[PDB]
């Protein structure tokens, strides 16, 4: 089972400040520490910071500006980082991981996307996509579903909760006046629909809200 | 604080070849040097640790090397899951620290591309939007060009593509063009087209539909 | 005599072990350390206490020098403590 | 026995400090000796006191290891003397 | 001796920004790089120690980090008091030696 | 409280020889070294030597030729730097620094200027410096003072003996024919004056002579 659970995202206003979390569950020592790394769009990862909840101790990369501070919480197994007075450049993807004092991160988080705008959260509108009406179809057919006017990133699309994964896309996000728009692709043999139920469903993490979409045939 | 040196930052290798990725230190840290893999979206994923020691739950392609300065991940038969970024870490002398990174990239087969076109839902009209989507699917190079005609004319406002990344499942690559305009702009207009140039076929790939 | 002995052989694994354990925990933060990880900390913790310390590993923090002067000092002494019981034995 | 040893780790402390302050003061005016600043000439003579001597810092002029010579003996007496009456009393 | 190199020997920099002065030893010398100001006319001021260890009476806008032979003194958010030379010291092997300086320029 | 006191100036003559000085105060320990930094103009520090007071021992860089001679005087707390047989290269600015044996140098002095010349010393005229009849007035208004006529180097210009600080530039003096000249100027608001008296203060060590000009308006 996961071993670190990180809250998808997280929007902050320049010079806001959030406190993100790590929770985790397994194997438990107290020769383990918890590290931190940031890893902005494109780039590669950067190690922030470190500490021992079986102790409290933390120390912090020197070369980076220090806009962290590191807390855990041994009852509740969870490592707390808090990030101060945000700006453009603290936008990113941070990642926590357990390191049994040996050295390597064994285990990591799935990372809290961070977004530091003024924008305003906005869910995602599901649109289908089914073929139009005059698609020829052959041994395959493809079938997608629309995702826009969301903010901020990120959002997880699935097929059929998941069940339909082999032959899925999901193209990146495109910005446009604070609304980001994104599209997935599903294709599966022209014969399974719409017959079998095809279903895309959406989550977005900073609004808490996951949403299903049936794709049937154009009336 | 020690240096991780990761070059060249891209690697372009056949399927089933051998590629090894190098990763030099500012200074001997012994075998204190540990690989990840980090997919496309997916966090870091340990390799090999300690420089050549193995990791349960990792292909025996996967192997490690060198001692001091000089490291090297390797892979035996590359393969299309095999396309991410790979990161090596120390944990020598303190801070640990990381590479810059090295992306593998596959060269398979061109591919000629899968269009599909899409009309605007109605779910969506329903709320004054039309956005006509059209799918440039598992083509191969990446390199790719595609057009919008509406009625038969040219069309660039309102067009937002979308590339992916090399796609771990076949080593290849998709697009997705959107043209968006208001249900009016929309409801004037009887067909629109998308059109895909692609290096595996000199004359254009077309999609289109009408409105009625 | 495997009273004086024994007992001595005890404090020494407690020291070996909660010292490999405070020099981590002290080291790390100091920039160029290399006693920051356990096992390695362990091996020298013990080269340590029987006071060979080859140089391969040692502290550079103060609190870290002062988990290594309690590890040597409870290594000479424990060390010097089985070795008279030893010797009276014989 | 309090008193045999007692008396040593008098000594012993003694030297330790006047070691190194004449480290420093005869190390500095060497080039490339790297033990001239009182904190680590400290722990210099500790580790070397306790006859560890990592080998992270060491004297390299005359009058430098003849602070050396007497910082180790003195070392392995005090610390010997220690174990002596420390064993005794057990 | 060691050797301090304090290269570029000019920084310019535009107000608020963050600036970083290099310096590299000709050898290993762990983290005994001490840092001072000096303005026009002025004496030196102590203003890191240790590489990174901090000092009473100096903006928390000072930093500095780096061991062994590169290290860098950071200044977030720069301003017209920090228009001074810049310059390295060490402590690591006898005897102590200095940096050739960096002026900053706003 | 000042810790390291230097004599701000001393002239000699080439083939002739100084002994500086530096009176402590504050602490004082065992385990203090006192420097000595050399620092021509334009260029930067040059470590000289060192002395253990509580001790007596020196030790001098041998890069550069040794032409000083380091001795201490316990009870007054006072170091004493010799430098003999000078010429126009040992011409610069010396500060002396309490070490604490730890390496790095906390307090420094004020350094003394010296130079190495068979000039003679001429202590500065101090003109004053009141716009010209015609000069209409703004919001602000400056008024200055000229030294000329000084050898050698330096001089200390305040204004109001100090306390009026803000809006003030003292200009690098400039040589011609053994003699120096610089202008130091000072800007306040036009009400201000002359009603509220402004004097600039001007010191110059090398001929113990600190003069006082009142700066009114002209006739
Ligand atoms: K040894």
């Amino acid at each position: 089972q996961v071993q670190l659970q990180q809250p998808g995202a997280e929007l902050v206003k320049p010079g806001a400040s959030v406190k993100l979390s790590c929770k985790a569950s397994g194997y438990t020592f107290t020769s383990d520490w918890i590290h931190w790394v940031k890893q902005r769009p494109g780039h590669g990862l950067e190690w922030i910071g470190e500490i021992i909840p079986s102790y409290g101790r933390a120390n912090y990369n020197e070369k980076i500006q220090k806009k962290a501070t590191l807390t855990a919480d041994k009852s509740s197994s969870t490592a707390f980082m808090q990030l101060s007075s945000l700006t453009s450049e603290d936008s990113a993807v941070y990642y926590c991981a357990r390191e049994r004092g040996d050295g390597y991160f064994a285990v990591w988080g799935a990372g809290t996307t961070v977004t530091v705008s003024s924008a305003k959260t906005t869910p995602p509108s599901v649109y289908p996509l089914a073929p139009g009406s005059a698609a020829q179809t052959n041994s395959m057919v493809t079938l997608g579903c629309l995702v826009k006017g969301y903010f901020p990133e990120p959002v997880t699309v699935t097929w059929n909760s998941g069940s339909l994964s082999s032959g899925v896309h999901t193209f990146p996000a495109v910005l446009q006046s604070d609304l980001y728009t994104l599209s997935s692709s599903v294709t599966v043999p022209s014969s399974s629909w719409p017959s079998e139920t095809v279903t895309c469903n959406v989550a977005h993490p900073a609004s808490s809200t996951k949403v299903d979409k049936k794709i049937v045939p154009r009336d | 604080d020690i240096l991780l040196t990761q070059s060249p930052a891209i690697l372009s290798v056949s399927p089933g070849e051998r590629v090894s990725f190098s990763c030099r230190a500012s200074q001997s840290i012994g075998t204190d040097i540990h690989w990840y893999q980090q997919r496309t979206n997916g966090s870091p994923r340990l390799l090999i640790k300690y420089a050549s020691e193995s990791i349960s739950g990792i292909p025996s392609r996967f192997s490690g090397s060198g001692s001091g300065t000089d490291f090297t991940l390797s892979i035996n038969s590359v393969e299309s899951e095999d396309i991410a970024n790979y990161y090596c870490q120390q944990s020598n002398r303190w801070p640990f620290t990381f590479g810059s990174g090295t992306k593998l990239e596959i060269k398979r087969a061109d591919a000629a591309p899968t269009v599909s076109i899409f009309p605007p839902s109605s779910e969506q009209l329903t709320s004054g939007g039309a956005s006509v989507v059209c799918f440039l699917n598992n083509f191969y190079p990446k390199d790719i060009n595609v057009k919008w005609k509406i009625d038969g004319s040219e069309r660039q406002n309102g067009v937002l593509n979308s590339w992916t990344d090399q796609d771990s499942k076949d080593s290849t690559y998709s697009m997705s063009s959107t043209l968006t305009l208001t249900k009016d702009e929309y409801e004037r207009h009887n067909s629109y087209t998308c059109e895909a140039t692609h290096k595996t076929s000199t004359s254009p790939i077309v999609k289109s539909f009408n409105r009625n | 005599q495997w009273r004086a002995a024994g007992a001595a052989t005890v404090l020494l694994v407690i020291v070996l072990l909660a010292g490999s354990y405070l020099a981590v925990l002290a080291e790390r933060g100091a920039p160029g350390a290399q006693l920051i990880t356990y096992p390695r900390a362990l091996w020298w913790s013990v080269e340590t206490a029987t006071t060979v310390g080859y140089g391969d590993l040692y502290p550079v923090t103060l609190w870290g020098r002062c988990v290594a002067v309690v590890v040597m000092v409870a290594g000479i002494t424990s060390f010097g403590l089985v070795t008279a019981a030893l010797a009276t034995w014989f």
